[PDB]
């Protein structure tokens, strides 16, 4: 018998879905075929409607304590929480009696962990991390807009072969892959250190490959695995493809001033 | 219970009321009602989005350059579009122009979505519409390689492979615990496929499901990652360098190697393994030909897309068809005009928002995104509905007509326009498809026509990646590397005031962002998106949109099993965090 | 001419005399020459390695920590081999224990290297010696489909797919540039497979050659690339880290993750695509079983490899058995000892090297490299050979023996080796193989055995790499991190003076380095390698080796058409820069 | 027609070769079927001996002045150049002979290039580089031990593309990749800057990726594309697997000291 899974989605973009299944080992097949049970996902599942209703309490009253919850997006505290419905009821109280039977939960992205763009100013849903409604259940936050896929499928494959949940630091972040910043590991530190800069797009320091902090570039402020582990089968990463990291994977990024202007 | 006559319905609200909430197998989001008179037959049609996030209002006060990346985020799924629509709304406003190896890469990023997102859409999120799971463990290997190589040369094929696909599929329901299999619709009379076609259509599913994840190695390769590749106002970030010192830091020969390897695979899958699995689900089940035509015989609309000529929206550039039809009136091709305040505008009378006067239409340069939810009396509470009232406010989705006409968008409106422009290559590719399966060119017209469609793009798509690609090397043997235009990158070299926008053709239709400037900062950011058009409520006149009228007129072998229903909303692709923002 | 016998063979060199230079489809540097008779026989054979680099002088007063780099260069074919007998060798002389998961990660890279190799030789080297690529060219693809089904469960094998690949090759061919095909052997009357067998077998040669590549990221996972991975005495560099901070610099997760699914792709192309093709020639070359023995029903060879208990070198510990057989005797395997000076010894009476006394051998704690290009009496003149003259000094090779035994090494030796000492998993393999073709045991004693010993030994690679793996993931589960013992790092750590012995199992057979270290540098470095001993020339009793014991008394069809002689000589897979070093 | 390709071996170890079959993209196998004409390599073709010497001499005719020469490894001068013999006489003259006829000659590996291990003191065969036997020819360098996979194949994909020679420093080596060091472009220079430093293996600097400078990485002084491009489909590269930089694209760099000595 495979762990039971369990996922959900509140106000979202689908960002983290999208970028579990473009994992290059384990494929996302094999992790759905071989090492879970994804018993609850509105975006894959056959089941709709009342169907799919009856698999989720199903689910949740079978495995009772014994199944992780996987939470994608937020739910919004603004008119009564309907500015996102499910079963024609406030999505919070979906999250609630999902939460209640857990034994641990995901939060994917910055969206679950932080608030993401709906959360941005003047964040007219009130839109809310998943750490504040649920105060009494084990939470790892997985932050990034979204996360690297082979990050989500490491920590996935982690839990199973280890049965237990990754060491995390003091904001819920696993230590493997958030223990260090963009910075710290970015193949264009040698350019900071030497004052060799981007000063305008396509410039021939651009076409050399020089560093992007007066571009804007956050990395000295963002911690994540995009200058080490890479993105898309180690293929590339933001400041590789020639712009400046956003600070994604950071609580509040989105209102830390322009993206161009400087850390 | 009412009754009322519109576009040739009748709307009756008598009978059975049945609720679908959730709809899966979109990215989420959605409820749908109907009502059913005693032949079990859809007498009225209730389309609902139950999500928003309110970008529009988010975008105010940001800086325009930073915008793309904000709006990007409106979704993860059609991921890029909006960033796209963006860069041209802020380029349009400020009068920026772009170098032509920019607009190429653009073309291939949008290029490349469109072969993702059909892609994973056929398979992922439709087939189980169509294809019987379970059924797969009835069929015999021999008999499943057989039908697979009379459809197709693509080499995976043997008996042995079906039948190891066979096993693991056993293997996996035998202990009870059946993921996203459970309490499915199996065995419903409306699955028609033979236990050999649903196994073949399993194993491609999971072929599909491994391979999606290669195509987007050309959005990590400019844009830097997928989902969520970055962009900027003036080109792209992703500088070129071919044969100078430092091309380790750049687009280099060996990044365009990867680039071309990746084209090539991709359009080996579609036209290999897509292609002739959509045309076999023509073959099995042509009753869908003449099921959910809703709008798309009377009410059509396309923008256009993919400029081959940089900083040229009109067209002679666009590669891909714009243009209108309305009242059944294919001999008459209208011109689009986003800029006319007669032609697109939105109502909000349906739907959850405040105007100062809701009996009329706003185009987005007048738009207001001000929410109030007032669902009225719904059978239950505030925080409970039971049953939306569609006579009064049921939907988060605004109500958007053109000439105050309901219109339908997406694939099949495109391929209707780009046919009736009289596209050579379009008019040869449609009449030969529908010839093959033996049917009119009304059949086209159909949530099965939908399906066809959105395959017959995906393979145009990827050969307009060799295309775009060819081009680039081109522009690099001459000599020609720009990839950004700086002129007007500082805020002090644009006008005080100015307005522009971005249009485009996203995988499921037309898609447009309005924007206003003003000292520097966006004034004002309104988007009316594909699926803000498809699952549209009611305006003033009660007119329906395109998912409330294909739903209408539908039989049901079955009313608590909504399988037609499913088929009929997922050949549209629905995008409902696309359709609130 | 001269006649004399030897090991039961007459050694005639009256009559024609043929050359072969160059050997191809080897690593490269070999020079054949035979005498035939009226009949078309061979009643003489000549091996001789061309090339010299001198890589033991080299090593002469180099940092012992700093040896397993050069030493790793004498060969890129079998990469990583010399690597792991250097450090072996250094960690014996000094006294150095490694970690559990440093011995762990070291088999990974070995039987990681096997996989890579053996698949290679079967169809890049060896594959044109069976197949007949030109008469691919008349196959039927739908016959070509129906044998590939029924001899395997390999996915890629539908009629559409052997049509592209006949047709790619068609289009090859007709601009009159054949490349790699021209002037080939096509249609000697040995090639026997029917044109659909040699259609399949040129498809797998391309997926092969594909293949191939995925393979080797594993050594660059550890080892940081391929070819010519790194390595550190005391363990291995690659420093792991699975749940602390900073795991984006180590071995994490997702680099065991890649690993994972390299190890499962490896297993599947050896066991669907290479095994089968394998025992496919066996059937339709039946008649290569009784050809070829040369040395292998006499005297063969094995140190053992894979020590599953770390730094235990013995007989408990080692998962691929060691032994000798002399005189025909499979039923009394011999221990072998490294350090005895009576065990192993190297001969150059016939090699171009100075001994003190060329009558005897000398075991490499005593060996001498002193390079000395003297070919004597040649037909031609010294540096214009038309004939070498093998009654003096003939190679660049010396001539190892056993006891004063010349033997075989190589697959074929260990299997004869582990078969007969009673290895279960061996037995099993073999005895089912031999079933299958309908032979007798000592049909393995062959050039056909060579290469059915070789498949088999890719497979049983393949088994062991998830078992390694999977013993890796059981220190990690338990808190067992550790990859390096620096205790015994630096040189003032060192005894004064000593020496060691390193050993292990190369693709191509017995590898040994013997190192002595004086005052904190090497101060000799002696290398007796695989092909060393296959390709040896001869010693002061006239004894022959294993490549010239093999072609003789081979029949020749057509004397001025080698095949015969290249299916020998490639079913042991030369490598003449490690034979010479 | 393609462009005729002829491929001779000296004194080597094969791992050239052996480096061209690893490339990604392009595959090898449609290099060999679609970009050029292999038309002579004794690794691969069918033919061997006199049919091989055939080949040689039929294509080296034909195509007089148009095919380009790759040679891989090095000449001996010692022995009377019979520490390398080819059809019985000494390689140099196949060597001297397939130089005179071709339009460009391309070095690949450090033994071609500068001499490599066979040259390393007391270089007993006297091996000699490419240019110092060849003084009438264009030759370009694409040194390493072995050069990368996929950059042996962007060269190739760059002459037939663009029809031109690359452009070269002022060793005759591509500027594309070999115009900045390895240590430019290193991951791990934040910790060289820091002063974060392993100092012994396995210890806790080597656990978070710290900077190899103390162990003998040469990456300072090393010209190539390994921390950028990277090794086998961009997986890994020497540093990023926890060894340093042994300064194997550089001439000489055996006999500079240990390779566990600092630069
Ligand atoms: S590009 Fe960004 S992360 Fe990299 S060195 Fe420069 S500022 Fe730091
Ligand atoms: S590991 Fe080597 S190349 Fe990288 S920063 Fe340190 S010294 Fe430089
Ligand atoms: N395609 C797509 Fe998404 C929607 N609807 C956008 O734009
Ligand atoms: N295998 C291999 Fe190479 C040889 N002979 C070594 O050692
Ligand atoms: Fe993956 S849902 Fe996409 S917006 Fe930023 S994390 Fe949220
Ligand atoms: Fe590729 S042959 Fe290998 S030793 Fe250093 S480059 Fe030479
Ligand atoms: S923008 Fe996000 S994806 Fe990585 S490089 Fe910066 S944390
Ligand atoms: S040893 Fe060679 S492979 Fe690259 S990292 Fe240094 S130049
Ligand atoms: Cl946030
Ligand atoms: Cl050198
Ligand atoms: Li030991
Ligand atoms: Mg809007
Ligand atoms: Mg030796
Ligand atoms: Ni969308
Ligand atoms: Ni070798």
């Amino acid at each position: 018998p495979r762990i039971p899974v369990v996922w959900i989605h509140g106000l979202e973009c689908t960002c983290c879905t999208e970028s579990f299944i473009r994992s290059a080992h384990p494929l996302a097949k094999d992790v759905i075929l071989s090492l879970i049970s994804l018993d609850y996902d509105d975006t894959l599942m056959a089941a709709a409607g009342t169907q799919a209703e009856e698999v989720f309490e199903d689910i949740i009253t079978q495995y009772n304590g014994k199944y992780i919850l996987a939470v994608e997006g937020n739910p919004p505290l603004g008119e009564q929480g309907m500015f996102c419905i499910s079963s024609g009821r406030p999505f919070i109280e979906k999250l609630k009696r999902a939460a209640a039977g857990a034994s641990a939960i995901i939060a994917w992205g910055t969206c679950a962990s932080w608030g993401c763009v709906q959360a941005a100013r003047p964040n007219p849903t009130q839109a809310t991390p998943i750490d504040k409604v649920i105060t009494d259940k084990p939470i790892i936050k997985v932050p990034g807009c979204p996360p690297i896929p082979d990050v989500m499928s490491a920590i996935i494959t982690y839990m199973v072969t280890f049965d237990r949940l990754p060491d995390v630091d003091r904001m819920g972040r696993p230590l493997m892959f958030y223990g260090q910043r963009i910075h710290d590991k970015c193949y264009r530190r040698a350019h900071f250190d030497a004052g060799e800069f981007v000063q305008s797009w396509d410039d021939d320091a651009a076409r050399k490959g020089y560093c992007l902090y007066k571009m804007g570039c956050k990395g000295p402020t963002t911690y994540n695995a995009c200058s080490s582990t890479r993105w898309n089968d180690g293929v590339s990463f933001p400041i590789q493809s020639g712009h400046g990291c956003l600070g994604c994977a950071e609580n509040g990024f989105w209102d830390r001033g322009s993206f161009y202007s400087r850390v | 219970s009412t009754q009322y006559e519109t576009q040739g319905y009748t709307i009756n609200n008598a009978g059975r009321r049945l609720v679908v909430d959730p709809i899966t197998r979109i990215d989420g989001h959605m409820r749908c009602e109907v009502n059913i008179n005693d032949q079990n037959v859809i007498t009225n049609a209730v389309s609902c989005g139950t999500m928003f996030r309110g970008l529009e209002i988010i975008l105010q006060g940001r800086d325009p350059r930073d915008a793309w990346a904000f709006v990007e985020r409106i979704c993860g799924v059609c991921t890029g579009v909006h960033a796209l629509a963006s860069v041209y709304a802020i380029e349009d406003a400020i009068g920026i122009k772009v170098p032509d190896n920019a607009n190429i890469i653009r073309n291939i990023m949008l290029a490349t979505l469109w072969c993702h997102d059909h892609l994973v859409h056929f398979y992922q999120l439709a087939g189980m519409d169509w294809i019987d799971v379970l059924d797969a463990l009835k069929a015999d290997p021999r008999k499943t390689s057989e039908l697979a190589q009379s459809l197709s040369s693509w080499p995976k094929s043997s008996p042995g492979y079906f039948f190891d696909v066979q096993n693991r599929l056993k293997k996996f329901v035998e202990g009870g615990q059946l993921g996203i299999f459970r309490n499915g619709y199996w065995g419903h009379p409306q699955y028609k496929l033979p236990p050999e076609a649903n196994l073949m259509g399993f194993a491609h599913y999971l072929e599909a499901l491994d391979f999606q994840r290669e195509i987007v190695k050309i959005h990590a390769v400019f844009g830097g990652k997928n989902p969520h590749p970055n962009w900027i106002v003036g080109g792209m970030p992703c500088a070129i360098n071919i044969d100078e010192s430092g091309a380790v830091g750049a687009v280099n020969m060996e990044r365009l190697n990867l680039v071309q390897s990746i084209i090539t695979r991709t359009a080996d899958f579609i036209n290999n393994v897509m292609i002739p699995d959509a045309l076999a689900i023509g073959q099995f089940n042509k009753p869908w030909s003449e099921i959910g035509t809703g709008l798309s015989d009377k009410c059509v609309l396309s923008y256009g897309a993919f400029p081959d000529i940089a900083n040229d929206f009109g067209e002679k550039s666009l590669l891909m068809p714009g243009g209108a039809v309305i009242n059944g009136d294919f001999n008459n091709v209208l011109p689009v005009d986003l800029v006319d305040p007669q032609q697109v505008q939105e109502f909000v009378d349906h739907a959850w928002y405040r105007y100062p006067n809701d009996q009329v239409g706003r185009h987005p340069f007048d738009g207001i995104t001000d929410p109030w939810y007032n669902p009225g009396d719904v059978k239950g509470s505030d925080t409970n509905i039971q049953q939306l009232n569609e006579q009064e406010r049921y939907s988060w989705i605004k109500a958007p007509r053109w000439r105050g006409n309901a219109m339908e968008v997406g694939p099949l409106a495109r391929t209707l326009i780009a046919y009736h422009k009289g596209d050579a290559a379009t008019v040869e590719s449609v009449d030969r498809m529908m010839s093959a399966l033996n049917l009119p060119l009304s059949g086209i017209q159909s949530t099965l026509g939908r399906i066809l469609c959105r395959a017959h793009e995906a393979q145009w798509a990827a050969g307009k990646l060799q295309y775009f690609f060819d081009k680039l090397m081109t522009n690099l043997k001459n000599g020609n590397l720009a990839t950004a235009s700086t002129e007007k990158w500082e805020p002090a070299t644009w006008p005080t005031e100015c307005r522009g926008v971005g249009f485009t053709e996203a995988p499921r239709g037309a898609l447009g962002h309005w924007a206003a400037i003003r000292d520097g900062k966006i004034d004002l950011y309104q988007c009316v998106v594909p699926t803000t058009w498809n699952a549209s409520p009611r305006d003033p006149k009660g007119q329906i949109g395109a998912y409330e009228a294909a739903l209408m007129n539908t039989k049901m072998a079955i009313p608590e099993q909504p399988l037609e229903i499913l088929r009929t909303l997922h050949s549209f692709d629905p995008c409902l965090a696309c359709s609130t923002h």
